[PDB]
This record gives C-alpha cells, structure tokens and sequence, in this order.
DNA sequence: GTGCCGAGGCCGCTCAATTGGTCGTAGACAGCTCTAGCACCGCTTAAACGCACGTACGCGCTGTCCCCCGCGTTTTAACCGCCAAGGGGATTACTCCCTAGTCTCCAGGCACGTGTCAGATATATACA
DNA sequence: TGTATATATCTGACACGTGCCTGGAGACTAGGGAGTAATCCCCTTGGCGGTTAAAACGCGGGGGACAGCGCGTACGTGCGTTTAAGCGGTGCTAGAGCTGTCTACGACCAATTGAGCGGCCTCGGCAC
C-alpha cells in the first residue's frame, strides 16, 4: 500500500557505518531526499527526448541529467559509479 | 487574530539566525511580513483541498503548496 | 546587587537557541491565526493534527533564514541594531517586496 | 535472480523501472538499459549523505541518526548545500556568530 | 513544418486596437509567453491527477491550475471568462 | 465543418491544443474534451492584457507598429503582470527609475 | 572656460541610457571570451550567428538587475558611491554562491 | 584565444551601470564586476554544452541557450524561434 | 523633409482539423466501516505583560585628506561591406535488434505484534 | 552566577522476524524507434583593408568617504506577579478512506476537404 524507501536506506547504512541506526524522525528527511531527486532526474531527461525529438529514454538521457543538475565536483564522481553497474549487468 | 505572536516569541526567532539587538519596531514589522508570507501557502492549500471534493486539509496539501513558492520542507510525507 | 552588563545575557540565547531542535513559536496562537485566514477563502474549514507541525515548520525557518540576511545590512552601514527598514532592502533582493 | 543483485546496486531495479513508465510520456519508451543507470545517482546521493551525516554522531557518542545531525551535514558542506536547497524540519541552522556583535 | 502562434496573436489585436500592428522582434515575445504558460498549465494540472489517484484531465484540473500560478486578481476573471466558451460548446 | 473555435468564440486552435496535450502529460492517461476548451481560453485571455496596456502606451510615442520597447514596460510597470511573467524580453531594457 | 559642475553630466546618462534598447556592451570582445569559457569543456567548438547574441542579451540583462540592488545597499548606509562590498551583500540574498 | 579577460573595458560597466540608477562608481569595481560576471558566465556556457553533446552535434546552436538559462532562472525571450 | 528593407496581404501545396461509428475501462456516486477532528471539563506551573533606571547604540555636526569626475590630445582596434573554401546541420531511404505487451510461477516487500536498550530527566561535583 | 561533566534512573520507541499478497522476474512473439551510412548545399570560421566610433593615458580640483567628539532618548537587564499555554483525560459525530456497480464520454480507426506553412512582392512604417 505505502511504498517508501525505508528498507533500502537502511542497507547502505549498514555497508558504511555498521555502528548507527535511524530514528523515525530521520526516517521520513532521508525519504523525501530521494523522492525529490528522482522527480528532478525523470523530469529534466523527459524534456530531453521532445528537444532532439527523439522517444526511447534510454541510458543516454540519465547521465545527461547528472551533469545539469549538479554544479561538478560531485557530478564527475556520479559517472564513474553509474557505468560501472551498466557493463556489469548486461555483461552477465 | 494578528495578536497571537507576542513580543518574546518575536526575539527568540532572531536569536536563531544571528540578531543581538532587536528594536521596539520589529514586533509591529514582522507581524506585517509574516501575514503576507502565510498567506501565499493558506491560499494554495485551499484550492488545492476543494480540487478533490475534501472539506479537511491534509498533511500532504501543505507539502505540495510549499513545493510551488520555493520553501521545501521536509519530514511530512514528501 | 549583580546586574550583568547590557550584551552578555543577550548573546548567551545565540548559543542556545541555535543548538536546540524544537519549536520557538507556541501552537496554541499559530492555530488559530491560520484558522482566521483560511476562513475568507472557504468557510467551515478543518486542520489535520499533522497539517498545522507542517505550516509551523515552515513559517519558523522563514523567519529565521530572513532574519540572518537583515542582520547583515545593519552591520554593513556601520550599525549593530536591526532597523525595521532592513526588511524591506533584503525582501526587494530576494525577489518578495 | 533479481536485477539489483546483478548489478551490484542496492535499490531495486523493477520499482524504478515501473515508475519510469507512469509519468512522461505516452510515445516515450523506457527500456532496461535507463532502469540501471537511475539507481545507481540515487544510491550514491543517498550514501554521500550517510557518509557526512554519521562522523558528527561520533562526537557526542550517540548510536542513532539524529535530525540534527543531518542539517549539519547538508549546510555545512559547500557541495551539498546548493544541491539540497530544502528544509529539514527539526534541526534549526548552523550556529554562526559574526565577529561584529562580540 | 514550424507550428507557431503567428497567425493567432495578430488575430485578437484586430479586435481591440485595429490601428496597431505588429513586427517580427515583437512576435518572438508575445510567442514565447504563451509558450512558456501552456508549459506551466499542464505541468501543475498533470500532478493534480496522480496525487490523487486520477488518470483524466477534465476541465476541473485547467482551472485549479490558473489559481494556484496567478497571484490571485486576474485569476477571478479567468473563470467567468473560462466558463463562458464551456457552456456555449456543449449546448450549441 | 464547423471549427471547434468558431463555436465556442475563441480565437486559439482548440484541436492544436489537444493533440498537444497528449504528447505531453500523461502516459496512461487521457485528455478530455472540456479540457481543450477551457485552455484556449487562459490562452487568450492572457494573450489580449498583455495587448491591451501596450497599445495604450505605444499610441502616445506617434508610432503605429508595435515596439519591444513598450512591451516591457507594459509588463514590468504593472504590479501583477511583474510577479506572474519573470522573464526577460529580449531588447526592451528596463523602466527608467531615477 | 565652460566646466560643469561634477553631477549634472553623470545624470544626464541615466535617462538616455534607459530610453533606449541598445546593446551596452560589444560583440567583438565578448564573442572571445565566450570561447575561452567553452573551450576546457569541449575542444574545437562552434557558435551559430543567434547564439551569441542571445547569450549577450542575458549578460546586461543580468549586469543591471544586480546593479540595482547593489544601488540600494548604498542609500540604506548614508553613501553614493558603489563599493565592491556592497556587491557581495545583494548575491547572498539570492542564493548566489562564490 | 588566450586571456580574453580584458575585453570588458572601463566604459563598458559604466555603461551598464547608469541604466540602474548608479551614480558615482568607484575605481575597484572593474576589478570586481569582471569576477562576477565570469561566474555567472561559466553556468550557462557549460549548461550549453552538455545540451549539445546529447544530440551528437559539435557546433552551440540557439536553442541550447534558451533551454539552459530557463533551468537557471533567467528565462529570455525572443530567441525563441 | 529624404531613402531603404521589413510588414501586410495573395496564390498555391498538402499536414492534420473535424465526422461518424464501435466499445475498453476512467470515474460519477450509491451505501457502509470506524480513524482521529472539534468542543469543553479543570489542576499545575512555564512564560507573557507591566514597568524601574542606568547603560551604551543611533544620531547629527563638520574637519581634511585623497576619493575619482569632467574635458581633451593621442591612440588601439571595433563596425562596415565583400571575398573564397569546406566544417558538420538538415531531411532524406533502409533493416538490425531495443523494449512495449500477455499468462504463469513463487519470492521481495510491508502491515501488525513483539523484546529490552537508545538517549531523555534531573538529581550530583568541578569548573570557565 | 553562569554552562559542561558525571552516574544514575525511566518507559517510549527502534530493531527483529514471522504471516501472507501483490507486483518483481522470466520465456516468448509482434512491430516501430532510431542505428549509422548515404545525400545536398545551409550559413560557421578565416582572410584583407579601407573609415571613423570610442578605448586609453594624463591633467586639474570639486565633493565625496568615513575618522572621531559628544547631545540625549530608545531599549537591555531583571524583580514582581497578570492570566492564558500545555498537561492529564473523557464524549459526540464531521467527513477521510476502502470497496460495489454499470452508465458517462475519450481512444482507436479510416476516408473527406478546409486550416494554415512556405515562398512572392508592393508598399508605406519609421530610420537619419
């Protein structure tokens, strides 16, 4: 019925910081941080597709988004990190 | 009912952002400010409450009237 | 007997107010401000429990956050008092007049 | 076999892939190919808060993830502040006294 | 080819000032505002459906729209001018 | 026949309206029929208060064409046409404040 | 001989400045650094004729609305002149970092 | 191409200055408008150029400036078309 | 008043507006289940209003540097129009292989109930 | 006198692990997005050398910035004590949300015939 985030938080926190929890205050700031960026990702690479009239979104427009909506520093590390699970799951 | 913010609860917001002195005139300016402000996010909950037949304003009504103005509040569903 | 001088008690509330994480304005007097002005545009109008710790969040960082940019025009013109025409210089930059 | 453990991501591949499909647009088409590399900015955005947020717990000697916490996190940092320009209800602001007012 | 409001804009200044005109940098302005508007009309109408588990956009959502983009004042005689060409295309 | 503008007395294409519409918002929706009629209408309503204040301003500068120049200030002179169009026109300037 | 008093000229240039939609600032100068800008991102790059003039027209555009607000920093402290100071004030308030 | 820097001269900011309201301007604000500008400068250029690179292309055409100055908040009008 | 190139009005070509007909499945609105909203009972004690009196910010007046305006000779390099060569954008025809759409199989995900330790109270001493 | 540091306590609420149901994953076939070459000819970048707008160096002197002495009224700090915030709760019944049934009104599909895009030409608005 509620389909939140609130088991996969968790498990990356478990992977860096095994020595933490979360409260349920905590619970719903790092939710919505997610939530709204992926409403910014999915909304900049829809506009993608009508600009250059194309339709299929596929990898192409995601990492297009990457870059616009982040000032670098951070941007450039999110490439790296984002072809690497690409190749590996079609290479399987 | 503009009389509901007295004057300590006026001097205890500008001690958060970093104000030592506070004149005797900014009790009667921020009343004025603060009314304008609230009424940007009032309206917005309203019309955004009667497009689906509801006569109670949820919580969600007010995350997704401060997401139009800018403010962005977190902690409430969104 | 034991008067502080005009300055330290003020500038122990910083400190303190800035470290804590709970609401500065009551709920009582918030709830029925908002009442008043929802009832011009719909009457007979109801308020959820978590509808009104919504708008109080949001009204209390609004006027924090316009606060810190006030404070800096008054010791920018060589002054440390907040004037009430402070306000109306930051909201015209910000885009709010 | 599911598609998150294939590719080495911890958010699932099928929920994004699903809601990709209900929003924009009609004549638009999202493949496969667009559902993995979506998981992977949300995953490392996630723990690059995480990371930030769980090396000031450390100094006050508390176990859980406070609200406070992670407001000295996201202001504090000059990368992540233009990024997330949010509220986090309960945390207030970073405390700051400016050198005019001692 | 190129589908533009150039032969629309033209067509209601006709009708309050006959003795005006138009030039090529004035059309790329007036084109462009309603552009810009129809961008926002359907953006704000198109998450009034799905926040509240909707799938049609009727004449309900244009409406609710025009309010919460217009700081009010002009936004009152957009639905007495709305209404008006609702009614008169259903009962003709 | 009978265009869908003629009978409703707007000037705006109402059958560009709606087959734009669905291309845009949403996937597994559809646009209803009211909806077309009701979006010429903000379209041009919007459309002749823009032209209404600028050709008061350019009948007294003795030109007939209209000039970007008035635009702007036809927009930016007036308080509730400031907030609602935040853009810049392109060769206009700004409102001579002194 | 004929020497104004220093006040009554810089004014004049206020009124004739607003009045008309000329490009303050050249093309020459500005379409080199334009290419200075893009050439870290992507070597060998192209500008067509309408995109240099376009990102020209949002350079003044965004020089005067700042030059506004930093006008008014000066009249709030009991000054005239701009300062470099004054500047820094205006983008803090917007959100503009560095 | 190199130290381009310079093209903003001392007559071109005072130029831009008067149409504000600006009076007297002082002699530091040449150095200090040329660093603001080319910060403002270095978001839409680099915007413009991943909008470009999308669509396999190598020359800035004008509609990739329009669609990156309205994610920016400066929309301009006219060179829509 | 004197000269030049953009705007209004025509004819022609062909994309896509408007009609009629058939039928999937959105949403109007019928009644029922039971969360959590509004109004009012009263004790305890945080915090708001009223007001004493020095303390120290905002105020205005007016020196005297050293800020950069205003006007003019000499200077660097912009705007103008026209030349020739080839980057890489435009729409134009063909098939590989991306990913929309249908049943069936069986596990990830998420509502409710369950232990016991994170971190909130407010008593201690020892300092900033 | 004012904030930290210290050991002790208290019971709300985080983490754990099942019961069970959507909605993730996999094999298959149908059909249109856009792969990446093959085309013509748009309008970028680089070349020369005239004319004449406006950039740069330097002059003199007005009126700007902002150091610092000191008048006099707004607001900091804190004792006394007004009157409404917030806590423990109990009763009534608005209107949010979940699950039924079957009519209101868009999508799809396929031949008509008029809306409106592209290219021409003659002024007649407004630039020097």
């Amino acid at each position: 019925r509620k389909e939140s985030y609130a088991i996969y938080v968790y498990k990356v926190l478990k992977q860096v910081h095994p020595d933490t929890g979360i409260s349920s205050k905590a619970m719903s700031i790092m939710n919505s941080f997610v939530n709204d960026v992926f409403e910014r990702i999915a909304g900049e690479a829809s506009r993608l597709a009508h600009y250059n009239k194309r339709s299929t979104i596929t990898s192409r427009e995601i990492q297009t988004a990457v870059r616009l909506l982040l000032p670098g520093e951070l941007a450039k590390h999110a490439v790296s990190e984002g072809t690497k699970a690409v190749t590996k799951y079609t290479s399987a | 009912n503009i009389q509901g913010i007295t004057k300590p609860a006026i001097r205890r917001l500008a001690r958060r952002g970093g104000v030592k002195r506070i004149s005797g005139l900014i009790y009667e300016e921020t009343r004025g400010v603060l009314k304008v402000f609230l009424e940007n996010v009032i309206r917005d909950a309203v019309t955004y409450t009667e497009h689906a037949k509801r006569k109670t304003v949820t919580a969600m009504d007010v995350v997704y009237a401060l997401k139009r103005q800018g403010r962005t509040l977190y902690g409430f569903g969104g | 007997p034991h008067r502080y001088r005009p300055g330290t008690v003020a500038l122990r509330e910083i400190r303190r107010y800035q470290k804590s994480t709970e609401l500065l304005i009551r709920k009582l007097p918030f709830q029925r401000l908002v009442r008043e002005i929802a009832q011009d545009f719909k009457t007979d109008l109801r308020f959820q429990s978590a509808a009104i710790g919504a708008l109080q969040e949001a009204s209390e960082a609004y006027l924090v956050g316009l606060f810190e940019d006030t404070n800096l025009c008054a010791i920018h013109a060589k002054r440390v008092t907040i004037m009430p025409k402070d306000i109306q210089l930051a909201r015209r930059i910000r885009g709010e007049r | 076999v599911s598609r998150s453990q294939r590719a080495g991501l911890q958010f699932p591949v099928g929920r994004i892939h699903r809601h990709l499909k209900s929003r924009t647009t009609s004549h638009g088409r999202v493949g496969a190919t667009a559902a993995v590399y979506s998981a992977a900015i949300l995953e490392y955005l996630t723990a690059e808060v995480l990371e930030l947020a769980g090396n000031a717990s450390k100094d006050l000697k508390v176990k859980r993830i406070t609200p406070r916490h992670l407001q000295l996190a996201i202001r504090g940092d000059e990368e992540l502040d233009s990024l997330i320009k949010a509220t986090i209800a309960g945390g207030g602001v970073i405390p700051h006294i400016h050198k005019s007012l001692i």
